[PDB]
């Protein structure tokens, strides 16, 4: 199926408590495979997935260098961001970055990203054309002029179209046993009386991967969108995820409701009900 | 400017007294990143509790997973205690084997 | 794999 690789930067300043902490994590779909922490004893890129360990020693050193240089780049970016917003040097601030590429089954570039955020708000982002930028304000505009001058988009496009997809393609092969395996969810409905007139029906989905999934409750065939309680998908801790959709139905009308499940690990969308 | 963390307490596998399992507390949708989370057994801070590497969603909000191994019973009670810059007092969520 | 590419604000 489709796949994606993404890198996430987190540069948090901490006034009076040392230099800003820089963190990097690489993900392939919903799996984490690399991590860099400027706070670690020996700051360097470390493997987080079995299939990445087989990379040559040059790999790990090349990657660790990038992150080290980036540690400085973004620490400088945090200082620069302070001036752009006329902010004090006594407050803590955060810069976030998430970029990467998406590919279809044929492993071809589908889309590319590179977004930067400051204190949670959008700052600047590379447009889908991979050649133009979008500045959220006059401050990010300054950064845009710099990036256009230093031909940054050009460099990113090159990566996004070359190395990004190439390395991802290689990663998918080495970890095909897991990265290319979709585990369907395990489902069941629970019955929990709320009163003498209403009861709660909860549709569960467990041990599935990837995280993407769709749970819906239907009343006589009608989706109970604005009526269903849908908890945020959560990680089980074993690479798989969990999620449930609940709906309060009148007692004696439980058979008028049906739960629908959609996951790429299932050949056909599922449908279940309360099983007394 | 700041986002309060959403909290969920649950087990990796379906509960079963006597059988070993994992107790999880998933905090998400918060900002900034600084946060303090403890897993409580009958009210006491369980020692040696691990957590995943900090990451964030598409809306830039952070999320972490705190987990500890454990064997549930019908008497022991577990909960998660969370504190964040957006919380005046630590919030506590009692585990529920049906949530 | 990450690219080099330096992005000074």
């Amino acid at each position: 199926g489709s796949h994606s690789m993404r890198y996430f930067y987190t540069a948090m300043s901490r006034p009076g408590r040392g230099e800003p902490r820089f963190i990097t994590v690489g993900y392939v779909d919903d799996t984490l495979f690399v991590r860099f922490d400027s706070d670690a004893t020996s700051p360097r890129k470390e493997p987080r997935a079995p299939w990445i360990e087989q990379e040559g020693p040059e790999y790990w050193d090349r990657e660790t260098q990038i992150s080290k240089t980036n540690t400085q780049t973004y620490r400088e970016n945090l200082r620069t961001a302070l001036r752009y917003y006329n902010q004090s040097e006594a407050g803590s601030h955060i810069i976030q970055r998430m970029y990467g590429c998406d590919v279809g089954p044929d492993g071809r570039l589908l889309r590319g990203y590179d977004q930067d955020a400051y204190d949670g708000k959008d700052y600047i982002a590379l447009n889908e054309d991979l050649s133009s930028w979008t500045a959220a304000d006059t401050a990010a505009q300054i950064t845009q002029r710099k990036w256009e001058a230093a031909r940054v988009a050009e460099q990113l496009r090159a990566y996004l179209e070359g190395l990004c997809v190439e390395s991802l393609r290689r990663y998918l092969e080495n970890g095909k046993e897991t990265l290319q395996r979709a585990d369907p969810p395990k489902t069941h409905v629970t019955h929990h009386p709320i009163s003498d007139h209403e009861v709660t029906l909860r549709c569960w989905a467990l041990g599935f991967y990837p995280a993407e999934i769709t749970l819906t409750w239907q009343r006589d065939g009608e989706d109970q969108t604005q009526d269903t309680e849908l908890v945020e998908t959560r990680p089980a801790g074993d690479r798989t995820f969990q999620k449930w959709a609940a709906v309060v139905v009148p007692s004696g009308e439980e058979q008028r409701y049906t739960c629908h499940v959609q996951h790429e690990g299932l050949p056909k969308p599922l449908t279940l009900r309360w099983e007394p | 400017i700041q986002r309060t963390p959403k909290i969920q307490v649950y087990s990796r596998h379906p509960a079963e007294n006597g059988k070993s399992n994992f107790l999880n507390c998933y905090v998400s949708g918060f900002h900034p990143s600084d946060i303090e989370v403890d897993l409580l057994k009958n009210g006491e801070r369980i020692e040696k509790v691990e957590h995943s590497d900090l990451s964030f969603s598409k809306d830039w909000s952070f999320y972490l997973l705190y987990y500890t191994e454990f064997t549930p019973t019908e008497k022991d009670e577990y909960a998660c205690r969370v504190n964040h810059v957006t919380l005046s007092q630590p919030k506590i969520v009692k585990w529920d084997r049906d949530m | 794999e990450e690219p080099t590419v330096i992005k000074k604000y």
